[PDB]
This record gives structure tokens, C-alpha cells and sequence, in this order.
């Protein structure tokens, strides 16, 4: 899709997310310096455009330390993203044009807010022919070159 | 759904939706049919073209629905 | 997939998250006082669909030729191999009531043909979900019929147009369809008592 | 009801909760801990008169885990 | 390994995590009135293939020569030695058919091969797993039939 829309790519991962203080980072009262896991992929990448994965978000708890959830209602609602805030940058950041896509596994542990924001693509695994098939056209080749 | 006003369904259409698609107390499944007929009348719009209202009546609803999945008669 | 006529067992369809399996029903009627064991790992509601799908055929005893007093003269012994892996849910009565029948009957049944399905007490066919992994798993084993409850032909959209073109699909409502068309007419073994 | 009194609407929601520990919040002698629901629901709209609505109150479980209805009280 | 052709006893294999060992399977018809007591503190995967194998011998009982009536004539108690060990899985099947048989219908069985295999309600033996580990624990007790 990435490539369709001369779009750049980048991927992000939240399946590990246990807090809320992983999704927006830490000020500068702290003697380290650590800011949250979203400016920190728009770092390495170059402009404003590009598309952003989200991957697991059927997988994620929380322990006394805040939903990450409500950050996700904040990063993916296209009219609160606008004046997005970081606890390091402390400035509104601009999320308007970034096409954020979201992946995952299982329906019953989304949070019943995202999935209201939501339409649900089911992909229904494979059969043996096509799978032959893509082991013909993709897998294989790669694993002789490498 | 980007549309303003270039398709249109009938009363029919609708009687169709609720006893054959829908099967609840409220209406939100009624909103996500309308809402999968508006989208692929939006995906109609840009593979084809069309001029006026594309008027959908009840025997046009299997092609954006599909093989009915409840029955009115309990 | 087996390719012989076999007295006393019906080939079924199981769902897996990993994709569809096969199930295979076993069922053996004894000399005995009239009992019921169900051995294999069963979940509850498969119980109950075995006890639903018996009460259904002590109801109809000279509409298939059974014994007449069978529910005090027969055990019945319903086993589901591989013993080791738990089975449950209600998709597998219109089976279970093919296995009894011709356990009963003492005539064959047709193995090439997987099915699936719900039963009711009064014979009715009630439609069940997962559909479309059970007939690629049918597809994929060489299995070419299948018996599947009417209210789910609006769940064939979903499969491949490779797939659809080789099986072909048989729809039903009642029971005694199912049992017209799988049991072989004439008798092969001894009555139990 | 929010647009005829003229205030701002906000929804909490739950029954993805489980204990005690996010309608009221945790003492701070631990480490990043971190106020109610409550707290983080009246800082981001900016007024003391919002409304803000209870979704599906009768979805939380107390358990082995923790009692959240009762700091509801 | 025992040397002596025994009544109702049939020598069996098991699957441990440090290694396999021996099963026997003791089992005695006394006259009764028709039950199964299964002691050895058997699971209940265990229990479930006895009384298929059971099943399978009340259905044949022409072929090996049981007696016509022993569903409501005679007791049956299969014992697994020793106690205070437990014991499951389904692989004990052809074992426990063969000891059965050979109580009810007087004949001895050879205690020199060892068996393992598992049995469904048509007759059927069906595969198992841990075939390295109980063929050579077999091998080093002195058997060498399998």
C-alpha cells in the first residue's frame, strides 16, 4: 500500500506496551532523556506523509501504571491527534497526514473503545496449492539468495 | 461516506435490510449494512461513472449484501 | 479418507484454530441393559447432542427398521478416536445420529461423504459455524460430497472458486434426508439380540 | 443532552476493569504510579462542569484479582 | 522381563521424561454380576481406552473364544502395579486388550514381547509417540520382540 501511494514505510510494534509512559516518553527534570515510542519512529523518517504500522494491539495489559489504550484513542482520533503532546517535547505535534495502519491477531482483546474506530478486515489464512504457490514465487527464491 | 447524493434506496430496500440482514433489538447492525452499501456505492462511483441517483429497490440488495443470512419468518 | 462402506461409524468435520481437521465417530451396540458411554475426551454440549440425537431415534423405531426395544436390551458404546485430544461443541449431531442408525440398523454407511450440522429433537437441521476451513479440509483429504444444513448456503461466498468447483454441496433440513442418503438399503450382519 | 446544556461531553469507558487501582489511583511512594480514570478524564477537558458518561457500569468484575465497585461508592 | 507364559498379564511400555521403563498389566475375571474396577491410580485417558478395548472384545466374542455372557456374569479388575506412582496416556490400548482377553478366555500370554500401540472401537491400532525412549528401555531389560 506503501508502495502505491509513493508513500515511505515504517513499522512500530505494540505488543510489548505493559505502561502508558511507553507511548509518550519522560521531561527533562530526569537525567536521562527518553521520549515516546511515536515522535520516536518520526525521527527516522523523513517527512509527514509516511504510513505507520501498529502491530498486536490484541496484545497489551496493564499493572498500576495507566491504559495504553487511551493513548491509542489519543494517537488514532484524527481531530485529538492534531494538538498530540509529548511530556519531552511538551509542544502540540502535527499527526494529520500520517495513514496509520493497525494489525492483529485477535478481536476479543481489543479495547472496546478502539474497536468502535475501527472496520475489521479478516484475512482467512491459505490453502496447500496457493501456498505452493507462493513458495514458488516469493519464499524460494529468497532463501537461495541469502 | 464522500457521497453527496448520487445513490438512493427505497422503503423496500429497507424493510429487506431489517428482516433479513439484521437480527436485534437496536439498530446498529441496520447502520453497518447501510454503511457497507454506501462504501461499495462510493467503490462504483470510481470504477464506473454514473449520472442522477442510482435508485437501489429491494431486488438490488443481494448484489451489495449478498445471499440473505436470517429470515423474517420465526 | 476412508473408500469403503463401514457398519457402524460416519465421517465428520471438526474446526481447529490452525485450520479444519476430520473427525471420525465410532459407535458399537452390544448386548447390555441399555446404557450410554461416551468415551474420547467430550466436551458437554457433544453429550448432550448424542443424548438428542438418540431420543430422536427411540422415537422412530419402524421408520428405519430398528430393533424394537432396544433402549433396554442394547449398550451403546460412541467413542471419538484419538482418545488424548478434547472435542466439543454442537456441530456434530447429524453424525452422531448417522453412526447410531447404522450401529443399530445394522447396515452400512457411506464414508466418502463428510457432514455437519446440529440436530434437534424433533429432526431438525440447525445451522452450525466455521464452515469454509471444515470444507477445505474436506477439499484437501479428497473427500467430494458434503452434507450441509440449508440455512448455511449463504456461507459459500466465502470460499475459493477453485475449491466450490470440485465438491458438490447436498442441503437438508430433516433428518431422514440425511439418513435416505447415506445408509446402504440391505442389511450386511446378524440383529444384536 | 451535552449540546442543549452548552457543556463538553467525555466518556469513560468500563468493564475492562478489574480492580480498584484505576478508579481511584495508587500511592505515589511507588514507582510511576499514576491517578483514577477520573483524574485523567477531568484534565483533558478543561472545566469543572463537563458531562461525562459510565459505559456498561454493570460489566465490572470483582474477583480473586480485586473489587473495583467499591470505590465506586 | 518375566520368562513365563502368565494368565491375564501382558508386558507393556512407558514414556517418562528421564527415560522409558516396564508397564505390566495384571488383570482377574471373577464371577460377579458385570463391572470394572481399575485401579493403579490410572488417568483418565487410561481408563477410557480400557473400556474401549472392552467394548471391542463384548463385540467380538465368537472369534477368540470368550465366553457368551460376561457383560453380566463376571467382575473385571484391571490393576496397574504399582500404586502410589500415577500412570496416563492412550498407548497402554493393545495391552490392555491382550490381558483381558487372556482372562476371560483362559489362554496364557507370552510375557517375552513387549507391546505398545493404541486401539480404537473397530479394531484399529493407531500410532503413539516416544517409539526411541520405549524401545530402548525394552532392549536393555532383555526383550527382543516388540
Amino acid at each position: 500500500i506503501a508502495r502505491s501511494m509513493n508513500r515511505k514505510f515504517h513499522r512500530i510494534s505494540l505488543g510489548g506496551v505493559r505502561d502508558e509512559a511507553e507511548i509518550r516518553g519522560h521531561r527533562r527534570t530526569y537525567i536521562g532523556a527518553m521520549p515516546g515510542k511515536l515522535i520516536h519512529a518520526m525521527k527516522q523518517v523523513g517527512v509527514i506523509n509516511p504510513v505507520i504500522l501498529l502491530d498486536e494491539i490484541d496484545k497489551m495489559s496493564s499493572d498500576w501504571r495507566g491504559d495504553p489504550a487511551s493513548a491509542m484513542l489519543e494517537v488514532l482520533d484524527p481531530e485529538q491527534n492534531n494538538t498530540f503532546t509529548d511530556h519531552y517535547l511538551d509542544v502540540p505535534y502535527d499527526l494529520s497526514k500520517v495513514f496509520f495502519i493497525t494489525t492483529a491477531n485477535t478481536l476479543q482483546t481489543i479495547p472496546r473503545p478502539l474497536l468502535d474506530r475501527m472496520e475489521v478486515i479478516e484475512i482467512p489464512g491459505y490453502t496447500n496449492m496457493e501456498k505452493q504457490a507462493i513458495a514458488r514465487q516469493y519464499l524460494w527464491p529468497k532463501q537461495v539468495r541469502e | 461516506s464522500g457521497m453527496e447524493g448520487r445513490i438512493e434506496v427505497t422503503d423496500a430496500a429497507i424493510l429487506r435490510v431489517i428482516s433479513e440482514y439484521t437480527r436485534e433489538a437496536g439498530v446498529r447492525g441496520l447502520e453497518r449494512e447501510l454503511g457497507k452499501i454506501a462504501r461499495k456505492g462510493a467503490k462504483f462511483w470510481l470504477e464506473g461513472a454514473w449520472e442522477g441517483l442510482r435508485t437501489i429497490d429491494a431486488s438490488d440488495i443481494p448484489t451489495y449484501l449478498g445471499i440473505p443470512r436470517y429470515r423474517p419468518d420465526k | 479418507a476412508e473408500t469403503e462402506p463401514q457398519v457402524g461409524t460416519a465421517q465428520g468435520l471438526a474446526w481447529t484454530p490452525v485450520g479444519g481437521t476430520l473427525l471420525t465417530i465410532e459407535v458399537a451396540a452390544v448386548p447390555g441393559s441399555g446404557k450410554l458411554s461416551l468415551t474420547g475426551q467430550l466436551g458437554e454440549v457433544m453429550k448432550e447432542s448424542a443424548q438428542a440425537a438418540l431420543t430422536y431415534l427411540r422415537a422412530h423405531t419402524q421408520d428405519y427398521g430398528l430393533p424394537e426395544d432396544f433402549y433396554n436390551k442394547v449398550d451403546l458404546h460412541v467413542h471419538v478416536p484419538d482418545g488424548a485430544t478434547p472435542k466439543d461443541g454442537p456441530s456434530a449431531g447429524i453424525t452422531m445420529a448417522t453412526a447410531i442408525a447404522s450401529a443399530l440398523s445394522r447396515r452400512p454407511a457411506r464414508m466418502d461423504i463428510a457432514m455437519t450440522g446440529e440436530v434437534s429433537l424433533r429432526g431438525k437441521v440447525m445451522p452450525i459455524g466455521g464452515v469454509k476451513e471444515k470444507l477445505l479440509a474436506a477439499h484437501q483429504a479428497g473427500i467430494h460430497k458434503i452434507v450441509l444444513p440449508k440455512d448455511n448456503e449463504a456461507q459459500l461466498e466465502e470460499l475459493p472458486k477453485e475449491v466450490l468447483e470440485g465438491l458438490e454441496i447436498k442441503l437438508v433440513e430433516d433428518v431422514g434426508e440425511v439418513l435416505e442418503y447415506l445408509l446402504l438399503p440391505e442389511p450386511t450382519m446378524p440383529p444384536v439380540v
